[PDB]
RNA sequence: GCCAUAACUGAAAAGGGGCAACAGAGAACCUGGGAUUAUAUUCCAAAAAGAAAUUGCAUGUGGG
RNA sequence: AAAUUGCCAACUCAGAACUGCUUACGGCGGGGAAUCCAACUGUAUAAUUAAAACAUAGGUUUGUG
RNA sequence: AGUGGUAAUGCGAAACACUGCCAGGUAACAAAUCAAUCCUCCCACGGUGAGCUUUCUUUUCACCAUAAUCCACCUUGGGCCUUUUACCGCGUUGUUCGGAGCGGGGGCUCAAGAUUGAAAAAUGCAGCUCUACGUACUGUUGUGAGUUCUGCGCAUUAACGCAAAAACCUGGGGUGU
């Protein structure tokens, strides 16, 4: 069956530690043990190992970045300009 | 400690200068030919009975034979 | 299609990974008892090595040898190169593998004609070694 | 220390220290990235030499 | 008439850092000729957890410029860094992330970390986890360039300072709560002996300015002068204003 | 033209010594004993009760 | 339809008649309605105070390129 | 101047001999789950001795041992090779795997054991029989329960990511040429 209603991974604590600060951490708890997408090898097997690394299980390639998601938001931004600024000199 | 297999392979054992004693031990089964040379004991497991006397023949002239016995404590 | 007999391949797999060898006879059906692709290679056991200025004869001629390999192997244990090494067609005829002193008496033979084409310096690509 | 090298190695390349998937992963890559520049190396005297008769044959045209 | 807890800090005792398990230093290679003129290629082998930071580290591997060796060097990654990548690393290096190159050839608008304050001090702006600097301007006539600080205060450095490409890596950390007192007993692990934090209120009067009285209460304004001496230099030190921040957000620093 | 043994010339090795762990690293021996009043994986002598492992150095035999 | 003939271990649960109780080792929460205070687990006056104190996560401020 | 096998990789009486320089690996570390080694406990087989007996008990209790070191090589967990290509399939108690090669068919290996032997019966123990720490003989199962040895890690909750070095090992390159 479902074992709770809203607590998903954050009912390992029970009745402590406020309701909102269990749910601040629960979109970044749900974030980091979750299997994110191997650009590299085309599989959804980025399992983060601490904090920043994280490691494609069908491809063995370990990239940098990020503390509970694969691609901070601000990177794609970063990704772009370098590409952009790369295409002005060439 | 090792093992003979053929009997070409004991008369060389036998022949060696650090070849102490030859021990016979007689199992109800087989006989043993337990050479003592200067590292390792080697054994030469012959089934037969009969064939079990003739080797012994063979290492009559200069080599120490010993007829393994039970030793009691009163030897001691 | 390109398998070609007088091609340099370079064997990949094996005890002999990394050396150079030419295609001689080929074989790109499978069939039974060797359920596969394969390719007869004449290969180099043993590259030649340098020589400089100061080396004497019988210093240069002992470390120019070659030593070869003449041996079937799976075309996919080993990679093509555009390079190329001329088999004459009355060269191959004359290379057999199925036997076991034909395959000696054959073997003494290609040896002769990779020393041949080393002392001529045709084929330079072919006897440098390949450093991986 | 007292085996020996058989126990402790294999007859090829690298034995011993790399595997069977990545010393050929090493002879494919020590063929297509040396042979990549030299595509790339005799395109460029291709192009210098094309320039040595581009405008030195404008020596008879003018 | 006992000394203060802050100046007990600085005999460096018990409150040095805990670094035991840390790895060595993380710094951009020598600047050396061969970045001064060229570039220098290398290849990241691995991406590394050090305790006491947020941000993942990478050694990378070059050859030495001058001798027959390989120099495993130890820095602190971009974000989008993996395994495999070639590093590039000098003047004539092109415009990617990951790559090192002088802040003269970092066209504007270009978000860089791991930048330099002077040429060749190996890297020391922009280096916690998350944090980058943005290329404001270059200026021909004085060579040097003017880029923003991840506080907002900026700064002009040398264009012939280095800097590397991208975000730092580990960013996105201080988003999410603690949550647990035992959370924060290992996240200060690694680091060194500062917590739990005991306020100045409930101490005695011989330990603290702040400590003492029936009811708990700093007596005096707790906004002290630039100019206190040492352990009368406790509370806001040299506050120009206090109180909930209303209205915008000054940068902080001189 | 390979060694190896004795005395001149000189490539190449940046970053001086020594401590700190009888619970970390490292470490070649195991039983039997009628062998004690008391010690033993420590003593046992030609059938070492015996079976080994290991280090240094040396002869001989054999091989390059 | 090996969908069935042979042989065999190690335990557990449920059901059923029949029969007895002197309620009979050891071991093992009393429960409910509210008010005050501190969110919580934790620390803490060795030798009279373990608390509502302290810590804590969380919140804010300040100094600093 | 080593050499077999398409290949995973094999072959050691003494040349498959040596190491300025280089690069790796070993030392070198990690939960819980399940499976679990030595060993312990129990049960089952029996043999020897002992204890109980008005009655009962094919009975109760004790014992039944095999050290290192070699040698030759049936399982059940890893990795892989070759051949058939499969994109539902294989598999775990369990959170998953596969065209970046699943599953079959043949293999190559590694790790933990099992087995035959040399040691080793000559030893050990308990009995007992004969004319003095004396002798001659007699005996040497288990789909049970517990076991961290192991499987086992790029291996745990983690804003926790889990020492180092000596010593050694293999390769690269060179010498032998
Ligand atoms: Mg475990």
């Amino acid at each position: 069956a479902k074992r709770t209603v809203k607590m998903g991974v954050m009912g390992r604590y029970g009745t402590r530690y406020g309701a909102n600060p269990r749910k601040r951490a629960k979109k970044l708890e749900v974030s980091q043990h979750a299997k994110h997408f191997c650009s590299f090898c085309g599989k959804f097997a980025f399992r983060r190992k601490a904090v920043g690394i994280w490691r494609c299980d069908g491809c063995s390639k370990t990239v940098a970045g990020g503390a509970y998601t694969l691609s901070t938001p601000n990177n794609s931004t970063v990704r772009s300009t370098v590409r952009r600024l790369r295409e002005l000199a060439k | 400690p090792r093992e003979i297999k053929t009997l070409k392979e004991f008369l060389a054992i036998c022949s060696r200068k650090d070849a102490r004693c030859v021990k016979v031990k007689h199992n109800p089964s087989a006989t043993k030919f337990k050479v003592r040379c200067s590292r390792y004991l080697y054994t030469l497991v012959v089934n037969d009975k009969k064939k079990a006397d003739k080797i012994e023949r063979s290492i009559h002239p200069s080599v120490k034979k010993i007829a393994v016995t039970a030793r009691s404590h009163a030897k001691t | 299609k390109f398998l070609k007999p007088g091609k340099v391949v370079i064997v990949t797999a094996g005890r002999y990974a990394g050396h150079k060898a030419v295609i001689v006879q080929n074989s790109d059906i499978a069939t039974k008892e060797r359920p596969y692709g394969r390719a007869l290679l004449a290969g180099i056991k043993k590259y030649p090595k340098k020589v400089v200025r100061g080396m004497s004869k019988q210093t240069i001629a002992r470390r120019s040898q070659v030593g070869v390999f003449l041996r079937v192997v799976n075309h996919k244990h080993f990679l093509p190169t555009r390079y190329n090494v001329d088999m004459s067609k009355e060269l191959r005829g004359k290379i057999n593998v199925s036997d076991a002193s034909k395959r000696s008496r054959s073997k003494r033979l290609v040896r002769h004609v990779f020393q041949a084409r080393y002392n001529a310096g045709s084929s330079m690509w072919f006897f440098q070694r390949l450093r991986f | 220390r007292l085996a020996s090298r058989h126990e402790k190695s294999v007859s090829r390349a690298y034995g011993g220290v790399l595997s069977h998937d990545q010393v050929r992963d090493r002879v494919v890559r020590a063929f297509l990235v040396e042979e990549q520049r030299i595509v790339k190396q005799a395109l460029k005297e291709h192009s210098k030499m094309k320039l040595s008769h581009k405008r030195t044959a404008n020596k008879k045209k003018s | 008439g006992k000394t203060v807890l802050s100046c007990r800090k600085g005999n460096g005792s018990v409150y040095q850092v805990h670094g035991h398990k840390r790895l060595g230093p993380a710094k951009l290679r020598i600047l050396d000729y061969a970045e001064r003129h060229g570039y220098m290629r290398g290849v990241v082998k691995s991406i590394e957890h050090e305790a006491g930071r947020g941000a993942a580290l990478a050694r990378v591997e070059f050859r030495h410029p001058y001798k027959f060796r390989r120099v495993k060097e130890l820095m602190v990654a971009p974000e989008g860094m993996f395994t495999g990548q070639s590093v590039f690393c000098g003047q004539k290096a092109p415009l990617a992330i990951g790559n090192v190159l002088p802040l003269g050839q970092i066209t504007e608008g270009c978000i860089v970390c791991n930048v330099e304050a002077k040429p060749g001090d190996r890297g020391t702006l922009a280096r916690a986890s998350g944090d980058y600097c943005i290329i404001i301007s270059h200026n021909h006539e004085t060579g040097r360039t003017r880029l923003k600080l991840p506080s907002g205060q900026k700064k002009s450095v040398p264009s012939t300072s280095r800097a590397m490409i991208g975000i730092i890596s580990g960013g996105g950390r201080i988003e999410k709560p603690v949550l647990k007192a035992g959370n924060s007993f290992y996240r200060f692990r690694g680091k060194r002996n500062c917590w739990p934090k005991v306020r100045g209120v409930a101490r005695n009067p011989v330990e603290h300015p702040h400590g003492g009285g029936n009811h708990q209460h700093i007596g005096h304004p707790s906004t002290v002068s630039r100019h206190s001496p040492p352990g009368q230099k406790v509370g806001l030190i040299a506050a120009r204003r206090t109180g909930r921040i209303r209205g915008g957000k000054a940068v902080k620093g001189a």
